[PDB]
């Protein structure tokens, strides 16, 4: 005989990006996993570790149940997997391609580009499509709990996969999910698995009959407005403009973009900024891998896996994208342009959608010159002209932020009294980035990167008790809608750390 | 019932494993005799044969034992090897034989001499686990494992071997059950449960016909035939055997790899380096049993069929002496020089010597003054594994693989069928043109009705007999094969005084050993045969005896030696089992009469354009291309040279030429060419950089990059000239180049400049750092 | 283990070539001087399972081989007596040691100093025509600079150097041999 199978589930649906994605393959970060054919595709081994992956955070590490599903190598009883998890090719859609992200570290004594920290990233963009290619074999008449929690949970969105999941990337979501039931067991079933395409199942049964369990984390969503226009800068000049924002292919359009690896960035800095002044402690000797060590934030945002010192980030940033988008070629329109007053002003109209409103367009999307005066005779000098296309009136989505709390008690080794210091942290520095002290994107000093923050709001799954203040919606920006008492013991357990600025970890 | 085809098409990247890596690599694919990828038939029946229990799981209602189970058991045969206790019925072999599936034979053609293109048939997967804490790549668990390429359509010969007096209703069960677990198979190979192997298997002439007739009739099937083997049958009605003997040379021509086993040793059987007789009795029986009645024949001695021996020059070759000796360091037929026959040759002064053992030697004479030709067998190990079902994994490395060594494809070994006059008179009354009944191709030895075993025969024109030399001074003998001797209580023996017994008795002589000191008179080695009796069912009895290549001489101490009973002796063989080629023996040969010690040993197709497989060979031709304009782009952009003969672009000290917002401004432009129609947006950037000063002034100072830029884009050659790759070994499809040079060229251009200004900002950086 | 130690056999044969090539100076006859060697083979899946099969696998044309064997053990400063002594340092397995840590050693990102993908890119070019396996040895060497060391010609530009008529090579070597030279002497 045969493996014995009860029924054989085939679970088909969509996987949508929510954000770009990069999964790697052999051949700096420029190379995505390609089959055969050269078409960019999910492998079904990456796909699988972060379905297992994310099983084996909800099942607290029961190693057993994950190995009933996921197979066993080792354990005599078990050996191969009864998911499988096919090839799924990625279907980018037309007028887009695969793009490029260029970025930076930032040395934390200068506040300038680090020397020798730029790195480039190629990303299967958003809106890019995928088959959820599923199969589970049951050897009982069911389906397994845990299986419809991982359903759930892509259906959701929670599952990440690929690289960069906590610094913009790997979001994906479930849609059009099918599930096909052949009675392996039995003569109609196998005839059904030859001939007939399965008894379908109804999801919305299934999933209206179990309560959906996350594993333990709390999102974070800012609703913000530009104070001051807010844009990553984008690598190529162009030719009316030299500094022009950063668009993503997102679906058929783009968008300007925000990478959360920006937004990371600016976020670890005010972390580390914070810490490294409550102790007194200078960064000025230290190179940037130096830098970037300190403790609390070395949880929050990770460290980088030099042999091991290296983390995942239990903090993850959306790239966060703008309400306004384009057709391709309307923003190839502007790019193209080559006269600020001439071509660019009807480019700018169409993208901004103000066709016959120049007023109404430039209050969206504003060319802005510079000139840099000497300071001798009076002249500008030439030569330090340059142009800017600031996003004045750009609006933006929320940024998402999620924090792994599973991620953080794992390092802390389950017990939560350890939370408290880090949350401490993120929520001292979530009342700098709402109280502007934290600028976005390019030209901070120079009349860009001020925000606004309207709303944070914090959106708590399975938080433990002592963190279940933290399901709040604030608008004050120094955090008075917590409750007191929970701000106050939050700050106990803080400046007891502080005491003693020690590792928590262990 | 050969004349089946399975076709697999391979639906996802897929990897039919060996077990193990070879250095970068942690997994590498099988590879066929043509180093192509392939699926063997051990694979391919394992998955089939997998899937038809699926089948019969549903069919009998989850009962693992019981009426649908059997007929698997009847068209897979038994599982012997996993049934415990008093199992009272013999195993049930298979109905079907799977051979392997292989590349179409075109395409094959089409990679031969082209080890780039081989090689580029797979690539490279990463593969790393993730530390479940830190959520980092565990280094160390960083793995790369090689799968070939999907739309691979691979097929394989399939023969059912339908009893006879089969029902036409049991016909139909067995094809519907073999339609209906074709149709079940979605995977096969290495990482099935990971997406790996994702393939549709088809039998020729089963459809959906085949599984609907199953559906409308299962529940009135019965429990299949029993089994019995085919029987022979004799008439004793031969003639009395005649003089003059026929000698019909056979060539056998290996086609898959065949095992023909020597020993069979826990989980490995090792294999012979030639074929036995008695695996050609077969061939015998079906081509020539109903001529005459083979099996008297048989058991009278009027048949003798050789061992098939590697041919060399025309010929078959015959098993090297064992009284030759090559010089320990620097010597021996394998150096080609220093080789001693230790029947006519001291032993050199200061010189130690090996003596000789396996391989072939060609023909040689009295005054060659060459040594003769050695011929070599390549062998192969060949591994394979048991997936114990429940866990659907190898139960262990021990007792779940298993290993078997094989004659590869492509090899030439010749036999002689040997028949008397008087039957040859017999057959040639009957059929004037028996001769063309012998060619043929079966399946032989272990294994055999999977990816083991097909040869083809030929039967050439009927050889002339050997012509020994008489000599009343000496008598040589060579052990051609195997010599069996009974000792004198009828046990096998391994005592040369009985050797020496019976040839003076059979030449009706007196011999006396070679007397000197300097010289060696005997180089025998033992040798023990383990075989089966498939027809008996249980095991043959061991026979001992001498191997092939011993060698010995002697003095006639009286009676002269008659020529025609050595020519006789030559045919028919000496001792036990001389009918399947046991015995052969050469007498008075100049090879053991010469001395030595001075000799030395003498000195793609372009696939049709029209053809199915042009689109997976095309995909096979993108990756080549893909991956040379790739790393050559990478090695001319890591000069500075290149990249400033190439876009202009330079670096004067420590600041770009020009700055990198306008190498950023151009890739941004140059990532819109998809294809030489999209060509004046490059074009058209360029002359909006040169339409003004302010733009043009930055440009200026490098070595001409707009012109240089604008011609890389203008011309479709110019990028092929820069890149300087030959991609005739890159390429197999009619016309593949001008096609593909058309279809990559953007993206040609776009690897070079991007490759170029990395490297630009690399070394700009460095130089900064 | 029968078919693996008639391969020993046969290495151990081919190790003991150091008595032809390393002798004792004005010995009379020629005599072997004290040369330790070491011959080795790692049976990969189509590899060949017999000596012949084995190094006939390794000549991709007949004037080039892909092995250079055997590999003196006996160190550098014992031998210099000896007829030979230029032979022994090209056949030491110092050399083979060398070339494997320089395959296993890292760069300052912790990724290897040879990627398997240029690794086995070199596989692959050493079965070309040496034109063609030495231009593949300019491309990737000119990309990834730790290449250098594993030159042979003393010209720097090919992995293959001239030894009695053949162009052989150490890199399949060192490309095979590279995890198994663990020691844990450290």
């Amino acid at each position: 005989m045969a493996r014995k199978v009860t029924t054989r589930w085939k679970i088909t649906g969509t996987l949508i990006a929510e954000t770009p994605l990069h999964i790697g393959g052999v051949g700096t970060d420029l190379a995505l996993a390609v089959n055969g054919a050269g078409e960019y595709y999910v492998p079904g081994t990456s796909l699988a570790g972060a379905l297992r992956g994310w099983m084996t955070q909800l099942l607290n590490n029961d190693e057993s149940q994950i190995k009933d599903l996921w197979g066993d190598h080792l354990d005599a009883k078990r050996g191969a997997s009864f998911v499988i998890v096919d090839d799924a090719v990625i279907h980018i859609p037309n007028n887009a391609d695969v793009e490029i992200r260029e970025g930076v570290g930032i040395d934390r004594h200068f506040g300038t580009a680090a020397n020798g920290f730029k790195y480039s990233r190629a990303v299967i963009p958003k809106g890019s499509k995928f088959k959820l290619p599923l199969t589970f074999d049951s050897q009982d008449d069911g389906l397994p709990n845990a299986l419809i929690q991982l359903l759930c949970a892509l259906e959701a969105g929670d599952i990440r996969l690929g690289a960069a999941k906590t610094r913009g990337l790997g979001r994906i979501k479930l849609d059009d999910l099918k599930l096909k039931s052949f009675a392996l067991d039995k003569p109609e079933g196998i005839f059904s698995a030859l001939l007939d395409q399965g008894k379908k199942l109804d999801w919305n049964q299934l999933k209206a009959n179990v309560t959906y369990q996350s594993p333990p984390y709390l999102g974070i969503s800012i609703t913000w407005n530009p104070k001051d226009p807010v844009m990553v800068k984008a690598e190529g000049d162009g030719l009316a403009i030299d500094i022009l924002p950063l668009v993503s292919q997102v679906g058929s359009d783009v968008r300007f973009v925000i990478p959360g690896s920006s937004i990371k960035g600016i976020l670890r800095t005010q972390a580390e900024r914070i810490i490294r002044t409550i102790c007194q402690s200078n960064g000025s000797e230290k190179n940037f891998l130096e830098q970037l060590r300190i403790n609390l934030v070395n949880e929050l945002f990770g460290s980088a896996s030099l042999s091991d010192l290296g983390k995942i980030g239990a903090l993850a940033v959306n790239d966060c994208f703008s309400s306004l988008s384009m057709t391709p070629d309307q923003w190839k329109a502007v790019e193209n342009a080559t006269e600020m007053t001439g071509n660019l002003q009807p480019a700018l109209k169409q993208a901004t959608g103000y066709p016959n409103n120049i007023s109404q367009a430039y209050k969206v999307l504003q060319p802005a010159m510079h000139v840099a005066v000497d300071r001798w005779t009076g002249g500008a000098a030439e030569g330090m002209l340059y142009s800017v296309l600031e996003p004045i009136g750009v609006t933006w989505e929320p940024i998402q932020v999620h924090l792994d709390i599973a991620r953080l008690k794992n390092y802390y080794h389950g017990k939560e009294e350890k939370l408290k210091p880090a949350i401490a942290l993120l929520l001292l520095v979530l009342r700098d980035l709402a109280n502007k002290k934290i600028p976005v994107g390019y030209g901070t000093n120079r009349g860009m990167g001020t925000i606004t923050v309207s709303q944070i709001t914090l959106n708590g799954k399975a938080l433990p008790t002592e963190l279940e203040p933290l399901n709040k919606t604030m608008t004050c920006p120094n955090l008075t809608d917590l409750d007191e008492a929970f701000r106050q013991d939050l700050s106990t357990a803080w400046k007891e750390w502080i005491a003693d600025p020690i590792d928590l970890c262990q | 019932m050969r004349g089946i085809e399975i076709t697999i098409t391979m639906q996802s990247d897929w990897h039919v494993g060996t077990g193990m890596g070879r250095g970068e690599l942690d997994s590498v694919v099988q590879r066929d005799g043509d180093n192509l990828p392939y699926i063997p038939g051990k694979t391919l029946t394992g998955i089939l044969r997998d899937s038809c229990e699926q089948v019969a799981l549903g069919l009998d209602n989850g009962q693992t034992r019981g009426l649908w189970h059997g007929w698997i058991n009847f068209i897979f045969g038994d599982q012997p090897a996993l049934a415990q206790g008093a199992i009272e019925p013999e195993p049930r072999p298979a109905l079907i034989a799977i051979g392997s599936a292989h590349l179409d034979p075109k395409l094959k053609a089409a990679f031969q001499g082209k080890k780039q293109l081989q090689e580029a048939i797979a690539f490279m997967k990463p593969g790393v686990a993730i530390d479940a804490i830190t959520g980092t790549a565990k280094k160390d668990f960083l793995r790369f494992e090689e799968v070939v390429r999907l739309g691979a359509k691979l097929t394989a010969e399939v023969e059912l071997n339908l009893p006879d007096n089969l029902s036409e209703t049991n016909k139909k069960v067995i094809a519907g059950i073999l339609a209906s677990g074709a149709k079940l198979t979605e995977r096969l190979g290495g990482k099935r449960r990971r997406g790996n192997g994702r393939c549709e298997l088809k039998f020729s002439g089963y459809s959906d016909q085949q599984i609907q007739w199953l559906k409308d009739n299962y529940q009135s099937v019965d429990q299949p035939p029993k089994y019995q083997q085919n029987k022979l049958q004799s008439a004793g009605d031969n003639p009395e055997q005649q003089p003059p003997w026929h000698i019909i040379p056979l060539t056998i021509k290996t086609l898959s790899p065949v095992v023909l086993p020597a020993r069979t040793v826990g989980n490995v059987v090792e294999c012979l380096d030639y074929i036995p007789g008695r695996y050609l009795l077969g061939y015998i029986h079906k081509t020539l049993g109903e001529y005459f009645d083979v099996s008297q024949a048989i058991a009278a001695g009027d048949l003798i069929i050789t061992n098939a021996t590697i041919k060399i020059d025309g010929k078959a070759g015959r098993a090297t002496p064992f009284c030759l000796f090559g010089e320990k360091l620097d010597g021996g037929l394998g150096k080609g020089k220093g080789v001693y026959n230790r029947f006519q040759e001291s032993e050199p002064d200061g010189i130690q010597l090996k003596g000789e053992r396996g391989g072939y030697v060609g023909q040689f004479e009295q005054e060659q003054r060459n040594l003769p030709n050695t011929g070599k067998i390549n062998s192969e190990l060949f591994t394979h594994n048991t997936i114990q079902d429940d866990v659907q994994r190898p139960t262990s490395d021990v007792g779940g693989v298993y290993s078997y060594e094989a004659i590869i494809a492509g090899q030439t070994f010749v036999a002689e069928l040997r028949l008397p006059d008087s039957l040859v008179k017999q057959i040639t009354s009957k059929n004037k043109n028996w001769q063309a009944q012998l060619k043929a191709t079966i399946r032989i030895g272990q294994s055999k009705k999977d990816q083991y075993g097909k040869i083809e025969v030929t039967s050439g024109n009927s050889a002339d007999l050997p012509k020994p030399t008489g000599n009343n001074k000496t008598l040589s003998i060579w052990f051609l094969s195997d010599i069996l001797l009974r000792g004198d209580r009828l046990n096998f023996n391994a005592t040369p005084d009985d050797l020496k017994k019976y040839l003076e008795n059979a030449l009706d002589i007196k011999l006396k050993e070679r007397s000197d000191n300097d010289l060696i008179c005997i180089a025998l080695r033992s040798q023990r045969t383990e075989s089966w009796q498939v027809r008996w069912g249980l095991p043959r009895p061991s026979l001992v005896g001498w191997q092939a290549g011993s060698c010995l001489i002697y003095d006639i101490e009286s009676g002269t030696v008659n020529a025609e009973k050595l020519q006789e002796l030559m045919i028919t063989g000496i001792g036990d089992r001389c009918t399947e080629g046991y015995g052969q023996i050469g007498f008075n040969d100049p090879l053991l009469s010469a001395s030595l010690g001075k000799l030395t040993a003498k000195p793609s197709n372009p696939l049709p354009t029209n053809h199915p497989t042009q689109d997976y060979a095309r995909l096979i031709e993108k990756a080549a291309w893909r991956e040379a304009i790739q790393n050559k782009a990478l090695a001319l952009a890591s000069s500075r040279a290149k990249r400033e003969e190439i876009l202009g672009i330079k670096i004067m000290g420590k600041d770009s030429q020009p700055t990198m917002t306008q190498l950023g401004g151009f890739r941004s432009v140059l990532k819109r060419l998809h294809s030489r129609n999209n060509r004046d947006i490059v074009t058209g950037y360029l002359t909006a950089l040169e339409q003004v000063s302010n733009r043009k002034e930055k440009w200026s100072n490098t070595s001409q990059g707009l012109t240089k830029i604008r011609n890389l884009v203008t011309q479709e050659n110019l990028i092929w000239n820069h890149l300087d790759i030959d991609f005739s070994p890159l390429t197999i499809t009619q016309n593949g180049v001008n096609q593909l040079k058309s279809e990559l060229w953007a993206e040609a251009v776009r690897t070079l400049v991007d490759a170029i200004i990395r490297g630009h900002k690399r070394d700009l950086e460095k130089a900064q750092e | 283990f029968s078919v693996a130690y008639t391969l020993a056999e046969r290495l151990i044969k081919s190790a003991k070539e150091v008595k032809q090539k390393v002798t004792v100076t004005n010995s009379s006859p020629i005599t072997p001087f004290p040369c330790s060697a070491i011959d080795f083979h790692i049976l990969y899946d189509s590899s060949g399972i017999d000596f012949d099969r084995i190094r006939e696998k390794l000549r991709p044309e007949d004037n080039t081989e892909l092995y250079n064997r055997p590999y003196v053990v006996t160190a550098a400063e014992n031998l210099s007596q000896a007829q030979g002594y230029e032979w022994s340092q090209a056949h030491s397995l110092q050399t083979l040691a060398d070339r494997v840590s320089y395959l296993r050693s890292e760069d300052g990102e912790g990724k290897s100093a040879l990627p398997s993908s240029q690794s086995h890119a070199l596989r692959t070019a050493l079965y070309l025509e040496k034109n063609e396996a030495d231009a593949q040895y300019s491309l990737i060497s000119q990309r990834y600079k730790i290449l250098k060391n594993f030159a042979e010609d003393g010209e720097n530009k090919s992995l293959f150097h001239l030894e009695n008529g053949k162009y052989v090579t150490r890199f399949l070597d060192a490309l095979d041999a590279k995890d198994f030279f663990a020691n844990a002497n450290h």
